[PDB]
């Protein structure tokens, strides 16, 4: 008559992630319908279709002066903690996790005066070196030349290349998987204005969109505040 | 027969009435032998407060030739996933604690670390500290009580974390840009995990880890290491067994 | 979400839950 | 309503080798494929397609000179521990384990110069007497003999024969199921050499082969280091 | 989601014949085929196709002399605990039991000279009275006569009579269920031999057959050695 | 033998007993 | 591998362990 | 009324309840 | 008799009860 059984030795003890709920204390209760547009079910969706200002210096763009030329102007490491990809969207979500394998994008809203043309350099540096600081020395890898003037911005995509199928959503000393590299953007150009009196800079935009095949694997508690 | 060795490829010879099969090798499957929860490390619990070493589930270190050890060092790389069971064998009067509750906190390969406190249960006054990454979340905790407890033991599923295809065993080149002594047979995270042990215990007690393998596969074949010394030339070697003689 | 088990449904949807219209 | 069960006396116990899984913690986790060729489910199977050096003396080889004649070449009591039989792959194997029933071949890679001939002769004791110590005495038993020159190796294929339907992979003390006997190799042919001056010595590899018939059935932990 | 359940009080208990058996610890241990013969899966079996020596007086058989008559020849109360179906195979099996039904079979192995002749009568005397003791007393029961001389033994089936579908494995006293009778065995007609000198006396055989209703039922463990 | 129960074959008969062949 | 019996499957295989492609 | 779990049968309707005619 | 549960013939009726003929 009554069933033989034999419970585990750990049994009688929590488990935070059990797949299969509790006892349903309070029943039928029916809810009453939601009519509120803008609804989500996936989190990687919502930084996908919408970007986010990176940080730069504690705005978010760079300028263009006709006194630039060899000079960087933009650079940062390609690690979703390296400081640009601190305050925006896409890096502020991963934090809930520990893995990422996407390739991200960027666009350049050219924001100096109507009568204003910079025309430009952005390269992408995979890691190897320590850091080209010329455009000479940068041009001879991946880049992208661009001439605002009637643009009036522009997108480049930072890919994805390594040899691990997931990498760092947190950065930490020098690893084959936590630098993905540097994002450059150089003055292929020194700005020009009507008059150098009226304008003096131009400035640029650097917003970060999530890339086409970008995702998040595994989530993970906070750690401390640091 | 005749061989023509050198080329690397062995040779047989086959007898006569050449012994029909029984048991189909099936004992010496690969996944099959590495499928059952074996007793590997063990350490010591944390206590609640204070900052902790972060335990990393690595098995594929080896030295005290308990037969799974030399199991996975047959592998070059190895994909499979995980199952513990923790225990912890009381260590002086197994009476002096009347709780101990512990917050086994597993962790997947690359989640953070700094756990200073953050938590703290109220109540009528004492009150005691939890470790900030050791409550409950995103990464599955467990707690269980060390007392009347007749199995002061847990135990799960941890499916493979490793960002790597696979995961290799001897790595021959280094895991980071800094050429050092260290990150030679390191590379960045070869492994399963972590673990995070604290309880109002911490002494009066350890533990013994454990590893259950499922779906353990192996890669690239490597030489299996003797376990044994030579003996006396022409002879056997004779260790007492269920057989033996007397 | 995490809930597959095959035990999830011993309390049927009603009791378990709540519904929508 | 609440069902009848009855736990069996055992219960709240530990298991090393239960039939059955633990508590799924972590979901959903996919995971990345696997290019890597050379993979393998089972490890009889590395053993039968690979040979692997026994070591005679210190080395895996023994030799050949044109002053041997009746004395013995190679001995060893067929027995998986037995002296030889100690570093190969197909004996190393073993120990995590408690039996074997299967006959081994064995590959005699001759080494001397190109201008050297030795002829020879292999043998299987079966146990009884106590080694055999000519091959007067043991060309009684079965043996091969074989003729280097043109060959550039040789096989022979030491079978199972024996009462019990497995052996054991532990060596120990004289038993009906220890011991399968001896292997042994001959100078049925004293060598030879273009002159005794340049050519002194010729040499054998002797490769250990798992046999087709040989399985390991059994798993056992590891004694002590001994 | 979790299920609801109660133990029975009983529970975390022993129970030695648990109709189910424990956990599996090891598995996949295939098994060698077994080429004996001579095997059986009932017990019964062999006790019915097998005979045993009753022992009487420290002996299997009675002896038959010129000098008989009246007395009885052999005598034993029918309980399968009864001295001479003591040390018997089918008496010796019963002990692991506590109840038979069955009716049982003796064979008259005559071995005296073959220039001897003895004729003679057996007996079944249900219970009742306190023992016949001379043949005009007991062939007024359930009787038969033999006459040794061409037969070379013979066989009587003391059958199964008896209000009670089961008896007792066990003699005690005097009860209506332990007790089924004696068997007898009588000098109908006094041994004869070519001459009294070379022939003093005849013997026979006393095999005790299982009879072909018998069977035992309930196991039952063993009381203390008297 | 011995065996009337409905849950025997938990652990399928691989891991339960032997084999023949 | 060693899991015969007929509870293994209590939790899917998708929390059970993983998956590959 | 509140019993929605697929066990509330394990006893049948007879010793459960009681029953009308 | 009282027995409407639907786990009585857990152990079937051979190891359960008796049998007459």
């Amino acid at each position: 008559a009554p069933i033989r059984v034999v419970s585990v030795p750990e049994s009688d003890s929590f488990m935070s992630s059990v797949p299969d709920n509790s006892t349903p204390l309070y029943p039928k209760v029916v809810v009453p319908p939601r009519q509120v547009p803008g609804r989500f079910t996936n989190f990687i969706d919502v930084a996908k279709q919408t970007y986010s200002f990176c940080s730069i210096s504690g705005k978010p763009y760079f300028e263009v002066t006709n006194t630039s030329g060899d000079e960087p102007l933009f650079q940062m490491d390609v690690s979703l903690s390296a400081a640009e990809l601190h305050g925006t969207y896409v890096a502020s979500l991963s934090s809930f996790f520990a893995q990422y394998r996407g390739s991200l994008n960027f666009n350049f809203i050219f924001t100096g005066a109507a009568a204003t043309k910079a025309k430009f350099l952005v390269a992408f540096v995979p890691p190897h070196s320590a850091a080209p600081k010329t455009r000479d020395e940068a041009m001879a890898c991946i880049h992208a030349v661009w001439d605002v003037g009637l643009n009036s911005a522009f997108s480049f995509n930072v890919p994805y290349s390594s040899p691990a199928d997931f990498m760092a959503v947190y950065s930490a000393e020098a690893t084959v998987v936590n630098v993905s590299g540097w994002l450059q953007v150089y003055a292929l150009t020194a700005l020009t204005s009507t008059d150098i009196a009226v304008n003096s800079k131009g400035r640029v935009l650097v917003a970060v969109s999530a890339g086409p095949d970008f995702s998040l694997r595994h989530p993970v508690d906070l750690p401390d505040k640091q | 027969v005749t061989n023509v060795g050198e080329d690397g490829e062995p040779g047989e010879t086959e007898p006569r009435h050449a012994l029909s099969p029984v048991d189909m090798h099936v004992h010496t499957d690969v996944s099959f032998l590495l499928d059952r929860f074996f007793d590997v490390e063990t350490l010591e619990l944390s206590n609640l407060t204070g900052s902790p070493a972060t335990h990393v589930l690595d098995p594929f270190g080896s030295t005290a030739q308990l037969a799974w050890a030399r199991l996975l060092n047959t592998c070059t790389y190895f994909f499979s996933d995980l199952e513990l069971s923790i225990q912890f064998k009381f260590t002086t009067t197994p009476s002096s604690v009347g709780e101990g509750f512990v917050w086994v906190k597993w962790f997947p390969v690359g989640a953070p670390t700094k756990t200073t406190d953050a938590w703290q249960l109220e109540g009528g006054g004492n009150s005691v500290r939890i470790q900030q990454l050791a409550v409950a979340g995103m990464s599955p905790t467990v707690v269980f009580k060390i007392a009347g407890s007749r199995s002061q033991a847990c135990g799960f599923s941890v499916p493979y974390t490793s960002m790597w295809r696979v995961v290799p065993v001897f790595y021959n080149g280094w895991g980071a840009p800094t050429k050092e002594k260290a990150t030679y047979n390191w590379l960045p995270g070869a492994h399963f995990g972590s673990i995070l042990l604290t309880s109002d215990a911490h002494d009066k007690g350890g533990c013994y880890l454990r590893y259950r393998f499922p779906r353990a596969n192996m890669y690239c074949p490597r030489p299996i290491p003797p376990a044994f010394t030579r003996p006396a030339d022409k002879t056997r070697h004779k260790f007492p067994t269920n057989i033996n003689k007397q | 979400g995490n809930s597959g088990s095959i035990v999830q449904n011993f309390y049927m949807q009603q009791y378990q839950n709540s519904i929508d219209a």
